[PDB]
């Protein structure tokens, strides 16, 4: 016979941060022979990329 | 496409002022060594080995 008109609040996650990663800095900063080896070892930092 | 980076300059060395010279003399123009059992303990500490 009657009625209660109520709010719920519903929260729903959308994105977050975007993160983007460099190969060489992070792995072995101001050394050019690290990045010489590095690049031998393979491709894998344009597959992250 | 990639990264940029700004080369150094030059190098800097800041050695501490150490003149004295290490006591080589004695430990290496020694007159005579000790034996594998009684091996002698030489402390060379604040000098400059060349």
């Amino acid at each position: 016979t009657n009625f209660t008109i109520s709010v719920t609040t519903e929260i729903l996650p959308v994105s977050m941060t975007k993160t983007s990663v460099d190969c060489t800095m992070y792995i072995c900063g101001d050394s050019t022979e690290c990045s010489n080896l590095l690049l031998q070892y393979g491709s894998f930092c344009t597959q992250l990329k | 496409t990639s990264n940029f980076r700004v080369q150094p300059t030059e190098s800097i060395v800041r050695f501490p002022n150490i003149t004295n010279l290490c006591p080589f003399d004695e430990v290496f123009n020694a007159t005579r060594f000790a034996s594998v059992y009684a091996w002698n303990r030489k402390r060379i500490s604040n000098c400059v080995a060349d």
